[PDB]
RNA sequence: UUGCCGUUGCAUUUUAUGGC
């Protein structure tokens, strides 16, 4: 249902950096956005292919 | 008179006597050099190799084939080596002639010892030029070597390595001949005679990839593997070898310091040369920079962290909390700081003196003592803003008086791996500094 | 080569037969020489445990033969003690062979086959081409295994039937 | 003890990494964060490797969690640069792990190895 | 190809005579072929394949030297 | 000077910097 090929590819991409980032925002005892905000930025580059 | 018996002695006597004989330690002043970068848009270049042309090759005659101009050869990782007119010295260095290497380079039998295609399949990683002037020989990780004409870089042949992962990592010519020294990462060093265009002898012994060669006028190579913190010394013509190990371990570093102040362990021997037929120096993962005999098989001199250490990384980017107490004690003070490791170096042969090369963006010249076993500190040669794939040293001027160019390949990346922390700026280029007396 | 007390115990028997299945042998004799080179290197290695230490002869010759078991590897250099030299047994002297070595280093996927190709005359040690099994290969030259320069597998011409095939496709 | 406590000393560092460098060409290595834990949940993994300067270090901080739980030791090492070229690759890896194989050539350094970080542990 | 080299040359002016010992590396070749290495040998000493003689050869196991 | 992008400086070259 969620994580809305040239899709399935991109999928996998969001699907591994939202892993990613639920490690960091879990094992930080405090934690930041600005990390969250590096990996939007990496995703959005990526995906911006098409 | 006594200066010119001296003169026609140190002509050629002393080079063949093999040892250090040409001192210009003190004689070289460093801080004034003529300190130019060249950009080179190619794609981290990974090599250079220039040539001069000797006058009178032991007997006269003055040189082989223009007439009497230097040269320089680069290499790419994308795959297109390039040369370069470097005569006209207090001028840049002139890109003069292209070669590049696509897919159609790829074979079709691609099972076998034929890798009869001309150009290059991908990673081309160093190159050598014949001191005759006549090839210049190439060799990456597609497992071959092909020797290019010097004038119209026309592949004369290629020279398969016949294995399956014999990738070509350095290669040397001994001086004054056409006999080339291969150092391939199945664990052997090949030789090859480039006039007979085939292979002499292939010599085993080592125990890791052998990530780096070198080699002077008699038949010796100094190659050192990477993971076995070793150096051997091949002698050809008995069949022989030396092995000389590192074996400075930090707990007696602390023995010889706590008489009255960090250093680290010895990850991997990476980078070598050969200072004359008598001692060596290379330069390791740790930083260190050995200065070696024949005779022992522990370091004479080492030099400790040389490049310094590389900078700890901000409070920005290391956990991702919000409290800058916590990502302070996330550094964990200097634990895990890692030296500038040493990417490349180069001695001239028979000198008083030697260079050394990693991304700390400045070159960093150094000096032997008289009694040859000690080293020290020249100067600095801050305009080469990158990692230092190779250096080469091209000359001229007197019988005394001194014109040195020193070619320093600069990328950004390392010419084996990635491996980048943070790489501050690096243009791929050439670093050039003309300096005299 | 030396021959047992009581061969015929069916527990000698099931010895024999699981040694020599999991490390690819062609009958008991090869059992039976490393065992008796085995028993030999122990029988000399508990009487100098019986005589004094720092008798100089048990020093130096303790010290001598813990040097050459370093060297060929069944002594790991953690123990360099000569009662463990008493402790030592005969499957780590046929695990230092050169058919089991080459297959605990990949290259070959099955002992049988380690052994086959080391017969082929494929596999050379550094330089020379060795086409026995029972080789003890020292730890100094484990990493020197690879293919023969002159063979199929390592970077030669293609073999017989690879070259017939390849002409009776050409036809 | 901040976040990644058991952190090597350079000579230790120097062996694990060298029994890394021989693992991976034995094949016997499988390298990287998600594989780390897939062999890890698998059961096969004898000790695991993890490069403390990783940005953040979250990203492999989720490895102690597993590893404490299913019983096998796990090791810092001060440079993600190091365990690559240590694995033999070109990019920088941050996490390693040793498959368990009774075939191997180098099960004596391994167990050496793992006796050594956990007396540090 | 091939390539000769030789070892332990002493000399021997009791015969007037320099004796050594020779070894090959042909990587691909069967031998050397006797009367063409020592002409080879003549070659790269001063003179005389009439006057140079090598005779106790023995090609080692596995092949190349 | 460079595959692209930002430049000193001409009485067009010139010239050394920093982003992929």
């Amino acid at each position: 249902g969620a994580e809305k090929k040239n899709k399935g590819r991109i999928s996998r991409y969001l699907a591994n950096k939202c892993s990613m980032a639920s490690r960091i925002d879990n094992y930080s005892e405090e934690p930041s956005n600005v990390f969250g905000s590096v990996l939007k930025k990496q995703v959005e580059q990526r995906l911006e292919f098409y | 008179d006594k200066d010119i018996i001296a003169s026609r002695l140190k002509e050629d006597v002393a080079e063949q006597q093999g040892r250090v004989f040409r001192y210009f330690g003190d004689k070289l002043l460093i801080s004034e050099a003529k300190q130019s970068f060249t950009r080179v848009g190619e794609n981290n270049l990974t090599c250079i190799s220039c040539f001069q042309p000797v006058l009178n090759k032991y007997t006269f005659e003055e040189s082989s084939n223009n007439k009497g101009r230097l040269f320089a050869y680069t290499v790419s990782k994308d795959l297109q080596l390039t040369k370069y007119d470097i005569t006209d010295f207090s001028k840049r260095p002139k890109k003069l002639k292209y070669a590049k290497g696509g897919a159609k380079y790829i074979p079709t039998s691609k099972h076998e010892y034929e890798n009869t295609t001309e150009g290059h399949y991908d990673e081309i990683l160093t190159v050598a030029a014949s001191p005759d002037g006549k090839y210049v020989v190439t060799g990456g990780r597609d497992r071959k070597l092909i020797v290019w004409s010097t004038e119209s870089l026309s592949p004369v042949k290629v020279i398969p390595t016949k294995d399956r992962r014999g990738e070509v990592l350095s290669l040397a010519f001994r001086k004054n001949s056409d006999q080339l020294y291969a150092s391939c990462a199945d664990f052997k060093i090949r030789t090859y005679s480039i006039n007979q265009f085939s292979q002499l002898e292939i010599l085993y012994g080592h125990h890791d990839i052998v990530e780096d060669i070198s080699a002077l006028a008699m038949e010796r190579c100094v190659t050192v593997g990477a993971r076995d913190r070793t150096a051997m010394l091949w002698k050809i013509p008995d069949e022989t070898r030396l092995t000389f190990r590192g074996g400075d371990e930090p707990q007696k570093l602390l023995r010889r310091w706590m008489k009255e102040p960090l250093f680290f362990c010895e990850g991997s021997i990476d980078v070598v040369s050969m200072v004359d037929d008598f001692h060596f120096i290379t330069g390791s993962d740790n930083g260190n920079i050995c200065l070696w005999s024949l005779a022992k098989k522990k370091p004479i001199f080492t030099e400790r962290i040389a490049h310094g250490i590389l900078p700890e990384p901000s409070f920005n980017d290391i956990s991702g909390e919000t409290d800058e107490e916590l990502r302070k004690r996330q550094l964990q003070g200097k634990k895990l700081l890692q030296p500038f490791w040493i990417t490349s170096l180069y001695a001239i042969p028979y000198s008083n003196v030697f260079i050394s090369g990693s991304w700390s963006g400045s070159l960093k010249v150094w000096k032997i003592s008289d009694n040859l076993r000690s080293f020290e500190l020249l100067g600095e040669l801050s305009g080469a803003k990158g990692v230092v794939t190779k250096i080469q040293v091209v000359e001229s001027g007197k019988h005394g008086k001194e014109k040195f160019r020193i070619l320093a390949s600069i990328a950004k990346e390392h010419r084996l791996g990635r491996w980048i922390a943070n790489v501050s700026g690096a243009r791929n280029g050439i670093y050039s500094a003309v300096i005299d007396q | 080569y030396s021959t047992p007390k009581r061969p015929y115990e069916s527990s000698r028997l099931d010895a024999e037969l699981k040694l020599a299945g999991e490390f690819g042998l062609k009958n008991k004799k090869e059992i039976y020489r490393i065992s008796f080179q085995l028993s030999k290197i122990r029988r000399a290695a508990r009487d100098l445990l019986t005589r004094d230490e720092k008798d100089p002869k048990r020093l130096f010759e303790g010290n001598a033969l813990i040097r050459r078991l370093v060297r060929v590897g069944v002594l790991s250099e953690d123990k360099k003690k000569l009662d463990y030299v008493l402790a030592l047994k005969v499957e780590d002297f046929l695990e230092r062979r050169l058919q089991t070595q080459v297959y605990k280093l990949g290259l070959a996927k099955s002992v049988h086959h380690a052994r086959v190709l080391i017969t082929q005359r494929h596999i050379a040690v550094g330089k020379q081409i060795v086409n026995i099994p029972s080789f003890m290969v020292r730890l100094d030259s484990e990493k020197h295994i690879d293919f023969a320069p002159t063979s199929p597998f390592g970077g030669a011409r293609p073999g017989r039937v690879a070259r017939r095939n390849a002409a009776r496709k050409a036809e | 003890n901040p976040k990644a406590f058991p952190l090597a000393d350079a000579a230790l560092t120097q062996q694990i990494l060298d029994v890394v460098q021989q693992a991976a060409n034995l094949r016997q290595l499988k390298k990287g964060a998600n594989e780390a834990t897939k062999t890890l949940n698998r059961g096969i993994s004898e000790f695991i490797i993890m490069a403390a300067d990783c940005e953040p270090i979250e990203i492999l901080l989720h490895l102690p969690l597993l590893c404490e739980d299913k019983n096998v030791p796990y090791v810092f090492v001060p440079s993600r640069v190091a365990l690559g070229r240590a694995c033999g690759v070109s990019r920088p890896v941050i996490a390693a792990s040793i498959t368990t194989n009774d075939a191997s050539a180098i099960k004596t350094q391994i167990y050496a190895v793992k006796d050594k970080i956990e007396t540090l542990l | 190809a091939v390539t000769i080299r030789t070892r332990k040359v002493i000399s021997n002016p009791l015969l007037a005579r320099k004796q050594f010992v020779v070894d090959v590396l042909h990587p691909n070749r069967a031998n050397v072929s006797k009367d063409e290495l020592r002409e080879k040998l003549a070659e790269v000493y001063k003179a005389e394949k009439d006057a140079v003689s090598v005779f106790g050869f023995r090609t080692q196991f596995g092949g190349g030297k």
